[PDB]
């Protein structure tokens, strides 16, 4: 029954023009490694790939990275259509160029830079308004296919001339920017992702399906572990990867305001959340809201605490929205709060082990270029006790270090930029001063 | 040994005057309770082995790679040339990609010239001609790419050339070949 | 300073004839890898044993496991003298028995079954007096040498007649019993039996010296989590390595007012009387729950006793208290607070290692067939604590004997011997894990 | 490289050198730096139990490299059940078929069936590809030899003390 019909999943492949599919599935579709692909999604944007094999993949299984997925304007659990593709003829001439908001503060040859090394002799299959991303000088640039001959899709190999002269170009509407948070973009939390996935996704995703099956969705659920862990992260990842608005409530924030506004704001944001639903509201530091307070005799609930129980009461199934709340420890927060049907999912979001801290550093190093002495393990091996904000923070640092070591302006030269090399000195810089500036540089 | 069957092919071979597959419908994209469960089921799973943490036996890494080389005895292989010519051939997945090299020398027009052999993308050189196919993962088909330092167009031997085959009869060899005959 | 001199250390071989060196020791020693040396401890008791290099240890550090250590009489930290022993002489004969109590339930031929597998081609050094350890038929026997020629040891060679003809002979009471529990019987605790170590081996083993460095011991210390992840074992096995005297206080059997404050008492003094000791105080909880509002409520008479002991310990008593319980908040916290259980470890559910090794400790004695998979049982285990794994493997021990049937109190040694215990035994005893015969006492 | 190869036979040992080796009773004795040391390595165990580090790609490729660095040579003694050793300089890289070529073209009788073990327990040396570094008969290491049912008479008859054998391996190794 339909062994064309496919369902995304996650890349472990980092590649932009790579997916995988289980070898069953590609002896049925009698594919090589290495052949190119066409595949089209529901809104029938079509795609060119590679397809690998995968030991890890369900036979309906297609592992595609974020490039892929917004290409083709799909989601994780979304149908593709996979037909082979042996066609394609290699390019004459393509039209690449860099969409503006990806390449504020940087001048000079994008092609020696970025697209000389991403395109030699890679033999990658491209599609005439295809984004794809390519990393380099402290920073990761998305450029769009605006034409190639012949059209819509070739190679490029080896004698295409490619041409990117011309202005950066506007990013369109539904046009997603890669800079989004999505799940490749957390480490340490593989365990924490699955449990959490397992809760929210289908709900949020496919919400008439999901009543279908009859199980009751979670009303809410509390992130908790020590500052900087990635709860907010976490929460915006699954919002952005399940299509779901994100609405960010700060705890200390809505208490700042005046006794009457701060339940009026609470009203807003469960409504705003309502209107635009599938919906997460994310309540960061809980405990600034409602804490657990001690017994006091005559003591009145709370006005604020009163709104927020009447507001979690209130969410039927049918609004289709889930709370997420960050605090540090469960028992920092009113046991109100924690009674079935409010708050009565939980998940441990603690500090990182040596290989979760690996993980944070390798996605936090992607875009510098690391010297051969670089040795990351080693960095996670002296980072014990740092958190994921600590990691980033250290990454920032040793390459302020490095450039510090060679350069002051808002522009910098993409040629220079690149030739930047992070030295694992650079990161015993920032080890040293490691205890849990220039306008062209963005910094995780 | 093992009969390479050697075939060449070039995408200008194909026929170009039969109909599209036809298109699909709209429903095709449209998730059902049944992809729902399967999904849930999967994130269960994963949830599960994720708490668990099990361990990957030694027992199970020696069964999966027995499995494979039983399940895939012989391995199809394509270099593709620059100048867009196949050459197909068919190898034990134990042999390696020093064979592979010598097969390619075999079939060459001037066999002297230099040439190395790497699969994209990236762009990956197979430098060690140790590794066998399997441990490649060139297996149980693959397709390779060819580059030359000073790429002079000649390549493949004229005479091949002359029975250049279509891509899609190249397929069939390869179907029928897999079915073990 | 002075090379020869070395400091015990645990081994990761646990071969009886094996001590293993760093590199760098061995070198300056000039020693080859697999060539004879002869070691002695403070009471001059000497072993002839076989080197090999470890990567792990530091140069002053010799790797020795507890066969050798009981033979040499010495405990992890103390000194031992090395030599070079490239006299050693192949046997003409020698005369070896089984300890007594090790060989209960068993009879037959003993030499076929143990001893000639033991030392064919291995070409093992030995002296008289040695004791050691020859697993196999679901049991560890113990084996004395009476009689060496030449003497005092030799090497058991090919030419070597091994005579082993008289009465299994009586233990020592100065000879350690090697079924006394110790490190070596502890899996998937390796972080926990080190932070119990840094704590108490040193005031138990040296209280002398320990007192001299300036840090204080600790007072009492707390073993926490579910029912059988071993917290009596760890206790038991500090004290047994440590040389410590050791007293189990059963919570639940002296709390069933009068002869219990007795019972607690004497406990104590029972202790100081044997110092160094470990007084463990098995679930704590019976004796002191943790209380709800009790105002005006006068301290239970029991409790009571239990601190007046407790802060009636100096330093120079040499005494310290250990106790288990599932949650430290099921105490009064008036036992949790310094110069009381002021430290706590956990002793938590085992992961999959923790279990592949508890399952391999509790295999040590079994034939195991080549189909018989401890990593797949391991996997298939998740929630199961130490007293489940040592349950599942007694259960395949006599799934295996229940498709082999002899009734008695004794078995023949080949019989029991030819005992293969395979994966569908232990498929049986998975099935029936839900957390007899005299001559076998199963783990 | 020439294995420069020697016999040695413990019946040819001509010193007794320095016997009466009495060891003091304070040699036992444990000290305040003894007792230091000693939970200096249990801390020190602790700390790397708790913080559970990886054992890194470039730690684990700096001990191959620096031990093959510390240790080029190696010398190896194969003995035999009448208790003559043949001893013989070899490479870590070299294998451990090359040593059972080293024995033979030594025997008596070449066509003759042995194997070679370390032990205990008895491990037969079964791989003849693996090398002496991965089989860890180095830097210096004794194997034994067994067979079914041997040297060369002329190399018997030049045979030196062990602790001949000894000297020369140090001075080998320098
Ligand atoms: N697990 C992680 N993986 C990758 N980056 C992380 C992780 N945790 C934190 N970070 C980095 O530091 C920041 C952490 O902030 P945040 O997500 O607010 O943590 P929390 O919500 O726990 O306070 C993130 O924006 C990210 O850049
Ligand atoms: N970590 C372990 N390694 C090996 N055996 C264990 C372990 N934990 C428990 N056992 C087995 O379970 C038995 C009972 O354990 P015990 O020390 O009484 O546990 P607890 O005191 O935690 O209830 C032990 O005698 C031993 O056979
Ligand atoms: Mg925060
Ligand atoms: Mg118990």
């Amino acid at each position: 029954n339909r062994p064309n019909r496919l369902i995304v999943d996650e890349a472990i492949n980092e590649d932009n023009s790579v997916v995988s599919l289980s070898q069953p599935k590609m002896d049925e579709l009698q594919l090589f490694r290495g052949d190119t692909v066409l595949l089209k999604g529901k809104k029938r944007r079509e795609a060119v790939c590679i397809v690998l094999s995968d030991d890890t993949c369900s036979d309906e299984k297609i592992r595609m990275n974020r490039v892929v997925r917004n290409n083709l304007r799909v989601r994780l659990g979304d149908v593709i259509s996979i037909q082979p593709c042996p066609d394609v003829k290699y390019g004459k001439r393509i039209h690449v160029l860099p969409i503006d908001d990806t390449v504020e503060g940087i001048t000079g040859n994008l092609f020696e830079v970025y697209l000389k090394p991403y395109f030699l002799e890679a033999y990658r299959p491209i599609r005439k308004g295809d984004i794809f991303l390519v990393r380099g000088g402290m920073r990761a640039v998305e450029f769009k296919v605006v034409e190639t001959d012949p059209s819509p899709y070739c190679i490029v190999a080896p004698d295409t001339v490619i041409h990117c002269e011309g202005e950066p170009i506007k990013r369109e509407d539904e046009e997603e920017s890669l800079n989004e948070v999505g799940y490749d973009d957390i480490g340490g939390c593989r365990k924490q992702l699955a449990q959490i996935k397992e809760m929210v996704e289908l709900p949020l995703r496919h919400p008439a399906l999901f009543k279908a099956i009859g199980v009751k969705p979670p009303r809410g659920i509390l992130l908790y572990g020590p500052p900087g862990t990635g709860k907010t992260l976490i929460a915006r990842a699954v919002a952005n990867e399940t299509g779901a608005f994100f609405f960010l409530i700060n705890g200390p924030e809505i208490m700042s305001k005046l006794a009457g506004e701060s339940e009026s704001n609470l009203r807003k944001a469960f409504e705003e959340a309502e209107k635009n639903a599938p919906a997460i509201i994310f309540i960061d530091e809980l405990d600034a809201i409602a804490p657990k307070r001690e017994k006091t005799h005559g003591e009145v609930e709370r006005r604020i605490v009163s709104q927020l129980l009447t507001l979690m009461d209130g969410l039927k199934q049918r609004a289709h929205v889930i709370v997420m709340a960050a605090t540090n420890r469960p028992n920092s927060i009113d046991p109100a709060l924690r009674r079935f049907g409010r708050f009565d999912r939980e998940v441990d979001i603690g500090i990182p082990d040596a290989t979760g801290r690996l993980e944070i550093l390798q996605i936090h190093t992607k875009n510098m270029k690391l010297a051969d002495d670089v040795d990351l393990e080693q960095v996670a091996n002296e980072t014990h006790g740092h958190v994921g904000a600590d990691l980033a923070a250290l990454c920032s640092e040793a390459a302020l270090q490095a450039i510090r070591k060679k350069m002051e302006d808002e522009t910098i030269d993409a040629e220079v930029m690149n030739s930047l090399a992070v030295t694992m000195d650079d990161f015993r810089w920032a080890l040293s001063q490691s205890n849990p500036q220039v306008t062209w540089e963005d910094i995780g | 040994p093992v009969d390479r069957e050697p075939v060449v092919c070039h995408p200008d071979l194909e026929e170009r005057l039969q109909a599209w597959p036809a298109e699909l419908p709209d429903e095709f994209f449209e998730l059902t309770v049944d992809d729902v469960r399967r999904r849930l089921a999967q994130l269960k799973s994963e949830r599960k082995r994720l708490e668990e943490a099990p361990l990957v036996t030694k027992a199970f890494r020696e069964a999966q790679i027995k499995e494979k080389l039983e399940r895939y005895p012989k391995v199809a292989l394509r270099v593709l040339f620059p100048d867009r010519y196949v050459l197909q051939g068919f190898f034990r997945p134990s042999e390696t990609v020093g064979d592979l090299r010598d097969f390619v020398r075999s079939h060459l027009g001037n066999p002297e010239l230099s040439f190395y052999l790497f699969i994209t993308p990236p762009k990956t050189v197979l430098d060690d001609h140790t590794q066998t196919l399997f441990q490649a993962n060139l297996f149980p088909a693959a397709l390779v790419h060819l580059g030359a330092e000073e790429p002079a167009g000649v390549y493949l031997e004229p005479g091949l050339l002359e029975h250049a085959i279509s891509p899609s009869a190249a397929d069939v060899l390869v179907a029928r070949y897999m079915s073990r005959a």
